[PDB]
């Protein structure tokens, strides 16, 4: 019986809340509220071995940034969040999430996941875009940046769909035990 | 309403610095020689009971250079625990000691009389008076004395604290009054007892985590004696977030504000609670200077005035109850200050000036003076630095109110003038009423042999008084046999014999 204690970290409203809790309800919120520092708790079966994941989800803004800490000690493996659909939240990777994350915990795995799937593909979404005059993430764009960081792993999701959320998981077992 | 029960409240009164009584602990002599010193410490109780020793033993030591007024203390405490028996006698032993007093008093200045414990007699009788009252205390004075204790306690954390200078927006001592103001927001988070029932607890935003946990137990443990309390150390404070919050806080941690030489604490502003949490007290897993509100290096009447108003409501009922015509006078007053009486024409004294100071540095500046200043002796609390600063300038208040002749005298100057009449009105009481009898007095002195419930330390007590006479031993051969009843007595033989039985 192995716990692996996982600690999402990420932009304010990429999808972190709603990502854990799709993964450990099949049920997506709906409503925004930024959280604070919640605990989620799912047991899993990766390769025919039993394994406890204790999540933890973490705010996303500079208010709730005095206490975010507190969530980081013995985390067996981490998960910086971004949005596909805004790169300011994929550039305060590099900026604010991957120099936190190390400036403590220097030994614990990285996987970069690009949150919002769903929302990448749809044209109404891109029209907003286009307004501010900016263009959403890719898979080259996002893989150049876990390899950047030093991420043991990249993968797109949603937590709307579910869509490739199960394998996000699965791998951040996978990049614990090895 | 938690009182303390006689045998600490004795042991607190008598044995005070230490703490606990350092009457508890086993005499440190080994299974072998154990029986044959036992015995012999019995003999030493038996020698204490003669009056005619006993005097001659005291007034070696006051001379001996060396006796320290630390050691006058300690001999007299456990002197009174010795002789917690023999209480008819304990009175008698001090009826002696009071006359002797006396006749030292009037060569120099008999208006200094029972000022400092430069003599063994003037710690005796507060520690008599202790004995005597102590039901009368539990019984009547208690009361107001928890209620302003509550009070003072509840007022002060209606305003901020400084958990390291220790200084509050509300005091009575400009030396303790905090200058600075700060930015503070009230909160009243649902407090649980996780070690489950939610308590609402009133904090401030500014407040460390620490005091936060002591204004949290306050409430999740309101009329808990603290001894029956679990210790705040074996806590924690944890926070809750959302379906499962889970977040263990701290005074000092990875969140601190350090700023070269200078690292703060953590308040719950800096953790950004907010009003409504969760906060849970679970159980203990585990040269930069620190600093909360004012980092460390004219009167202010206006704001001590505010805090005096707030109090005035039982400080007048405390000193109404101590100073109380309306209650008859205990019996243990009445005869001590008729026994000062007797002594006052033996000499010769008509001026009562003089007579009042003997009788003020006895019960009220001796002993009620003691129970306001220090409140740890009646109830089982914890009691705060500044709140002995408020309350020792509750006594200093009275203390003027008792004595015919700064912050306290400019501060209660309305009030003092009211006191001083019932200080007198009190004093008409004490000789208008019926006259103690010794037949009748000796009654109750009995009874209080009997209602004291057990061993207060008596066998360390004549072990630990041994240890003097060893030090001492013969300086006392002196006055043993210089004495011509001593030698007829045979005190000094007595003695040797209980020397021997020891070593
Ligand atoms: N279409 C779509 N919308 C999503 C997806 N994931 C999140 N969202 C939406 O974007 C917002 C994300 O909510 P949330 O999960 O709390 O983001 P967060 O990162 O956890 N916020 P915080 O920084 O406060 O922790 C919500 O309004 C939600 O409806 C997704 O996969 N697809
Ligand atoms: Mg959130």
């Amino acid at each position: 019986m192995q716990a692996i204690k996982c600690v999402v970290v990420g932009d304010g409203a990429v999808g972190k809340t709603c990502l854990l809790i799709s993964y450990t309800t099949n049920a997506f919120p709906g409503e925004y509220i930024p959280t604070v520092f919640d605990n989620y708790s799912a047991n899993v079966m990766v390769d025919g071995k039993p394994v406890n994941l204790g999540l933890w989800d973490t705010a996303g803004q500079e208010d709730y940034d005095r206490l975010r800490p507190l969530s980081y000690p013995q985390t067996d493996v981490f998960l910086i969040c971004f949005s596909l659909v805004s790169p300011a939240s994929f550039e305060n990777v590099r900026a604010k999430w991957y120099p936190e994350v190390r400036h403590h915990c220097p030994n614990t795995p990285i996987i970069l996941v690009g949150t919002k799937l769903d929302l990448r593909d749809d044209k109404d979404t891109i029209e907003k875009l286009k307004e501010k005059k900016l263009t959403p993430i890719t898979y080259p764009q996002g893989l150049a940046m876990a390899k950047e960081i030093g991420a043991v792993k990249y993968l797109e999701c949603s937590a709307l769909t579910q869509r490739g959320l199960k394998t996000v998981f699965d791998e951040a077992i996978r990049a614990v035990l090895k | 309403i938690p009182f303390l029960d006689y045998k600490v409240y004795a042991e607190r009164i008598f044995f005070p610095g230490h703490r606990e009584s350092p009457l508890h602990r086993d005499l440190g002599v080994p299974e072998s020689r154990r029986p044959t010193v036992e015995q012999g410490l019995g003999q030493l109780s038996n020698l204490l009971n003669s009056k005619l020793f006993l005097t001659k033993f005291i007034h070696t030591l006051e001379t001996q250079r060396t006796f320290s007024a630390r050691d006058r203390a300690y001999v007299a405490s456990l002197l009174t625990v010795a002789l917690h028996g023999k209480l008819e006698y304990f009175t008698d032993i001090l009826r002696t000691l009071l006359s002797d007093l006396v006749a030292q008093y009037v060569a120099k200045n008999p208006k200094l009389m029972l000022r400092r414990t430069e003599t063994v007699v003037e710690k005796l009788l507060t520690n008599w008076m202790s004995i005597c009252l102590y039901t009368f205390v539990r019984d009547s004075v208690g009361e107001p004395l928890y209620m302003l204790f509550r009070g003072i306690k509840h007022q002060v954390d209606k305003g901020p604290v400084d958990s390291v200078t220790g200084k509050a927006k509300y005091t009575l001592n400009d030396n303790r009054l905090l200058r600075e103001d700060v930015e503070y927001r009230p909160l009243t988070l649902n407090a649980l007892l996780a070690v489950a029932q939610g308590v609402p607890v009133k904090v401030l935003d500014c407040d460390t985590i620490s005091q936060a946990k002591e204004k949290m137990l306050d409430q999740l443990y309101k009329g808990v004696p603290l001894t029956q309390r679990p210790d705040p150390r074996t806590l924690d404070v944890e926070w809750r977030s959302g379906v499962a919050g889970h977040l263990i806080l701290s005074d000092e941690d990875v969140t601190s504000e350090v700023q070269g030489l200078w690292r703060r604490l953590n308040t719950l502003q800096h953790y950004k609670v907010p009003d409504g949490a969760t906060v849970a007290l679970v159980p203990c897993l585990t040269g930069i200077r620190p600093w909360h509100l004012v980092k460390p290096s004219e009167i202010y009447l206006t704001r001590l005035l505010s805090m005096k108003g707030t109090l005035q409501k039982f400080v007048d009922d405390l000193f109404q109850v101590i100073l109380s015509t309306s209650r008859p006078v205990p019996l243990a007053v009445k005869y001590f200050f008729d026994l000062l009486d007797e002594q006052a024409q033996q000499h010769g004294i008509s001026d009562q000036d003089t007579i009042h100071i003997w009788k003020t540095n006895s019960l009220p500046l001796r002993f009620w003076i003691n129970i306001i200043k220090n409140p740890q002796f009646v109830f089982d609390v914890q009691t705060s630095d500044n709140m002995d600063a408020v309350l020792l300038v509750i006594a200093q208040t009275f203390m003027d109110a008792c004595t015919l002749a700064p912050i306290n005298k400019l501060l209660y100057a309305r009030d003092i003038p009211r006191y001083k009449r019932m200080v007198e009105r009190y004093y008409a009481d004490i000789r208008q009423t019926v006259p103690a009898s010794d037949q009748e007095m000796n009654s109750v002195l009995a009874e209080l042999s009997w209602n004291y419930s057990g061993d207060l330390g008596a066998r360390v007590a004549l072990h630990e008084l041994y240890k003097y006479i060893n030090k001492y031993y013969d300086q006392i051969i002196t006055a043993l046999e210089e004495d011509g009843t001593a030698q007829k007595m045979q005190l000094g033989y007595r003695l040797q014999q209980i020397a021997a039985a020891v070593e």
